[PDB]
């Protein structure tokens, strides 16, 4: 439910 | 006395810091400003990813948890973070040239009113007040992201003891580093600061909330802020 997030993240 | 992980941390967070804040948005212009600074919002929560992941630790908590403390962190941090850049000559943020000079004028062009805006710059001058070491700055930002109190926490005592380890370091430098009586209960005045970030991060979530019902509005905002302040 967090996908840019998450990308961000990684 | 400082450790050598105490310095080691210290000058992690340093680097980190320098590395993500400056001193290609949509131009400066009720709401004339909201396309603006909803992308300086945007832009700058990029910003306090990047600084998170350098924090010692973080790495090791689960990708939910980064998840939980960045979402509920992030609105504090940048408001947080702007503090260098805020100018009490003129009560405003004054990022190098006049285009991007904010003061209560500008900032409440964007569907925010008096009622976040006038604790958020009271904040700037408070913490002004306190004249922090970047050193304090930089460990204050990291130990407001990783706080074990925010809602949806999983590991909450992994979170605690990084926390923790950040709040020994800092109350360390102000005991090793910082002047008397200039260090007299600082631990406790950034706690406070803390506290009010929290009291700021509500007051924007009622007022996003509110604005963000309103569709003309939402339209106006960015994918990212979306996901992170929500629907
Ligand atoms: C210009 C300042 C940064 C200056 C800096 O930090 N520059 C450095 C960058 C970098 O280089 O990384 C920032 C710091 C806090 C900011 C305010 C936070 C509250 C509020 C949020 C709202 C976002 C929505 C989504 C609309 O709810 C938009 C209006 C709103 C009032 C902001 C205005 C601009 C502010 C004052």
């Amino acid at each position: 439910n967090h996908p840019m997030l998450m990308n961000l993240l990684k | 006395k400082l450790s050598e992980e105490q310095q080691h941390i210290i000058a992690i967070l340093l680097d980190a810091h320098h590395k993500t804040y400056d001193p290609d948005f949509r131009p400066p212009v009720p709401l004339s400003m909201l396309p603006h600074l909803a992308d300086l919002v945007s832009y700058s929560i990029q910003k306090v990813i990047g600084f998170a992941k350098m924090i010692p630790g973080f790495r090791d908590l689960t990708s939910d948890d980064q998840i939980v403390l960045l979402k509920s962190s992030a609105i504090e941090v940048i408001m947080l973070r702007s503090n260098q850049s805020f100018t009490m000559d003129d009560m405003s943020w004054d990022c190098g040239s006049q285009d991007y000079k904010y003061d209560v004028t500008d900032v409440s062009k964007a569907g925010h009113t008096l009622e976040l805006i006038e604790p958020l710059i009271k904040f700037q001058v408070g913490l002004k007040k306190l004249n922090l070491h970047e050193e304090e700055h930089v460990l204050l930002m990291a130990i407001c992201i990783v706080s074990p109190d925010r809602p949806g926490v999983q590991d909450a005592k992994l979170v605690e003891a990084i926390q923790d380890r950040l709040s020994n370091t800092l109350q360390t430098y102000i005991r090793c580093r910082h002047p008397p009586p200039g260090s007299h209960q600082l631990y406790a005045k950034m706690i406070q600061k803390l506290a009010d970030l929290r009291s700021l991060n509500e007051e924007h979530s009622k007022q996003y909330r509110s604005l963000s019902f309103q569709p003309e509005n939402s339209m106006k905002l960015t994918p990212l802020v979306l996901e992170v302040f929500g629907n």
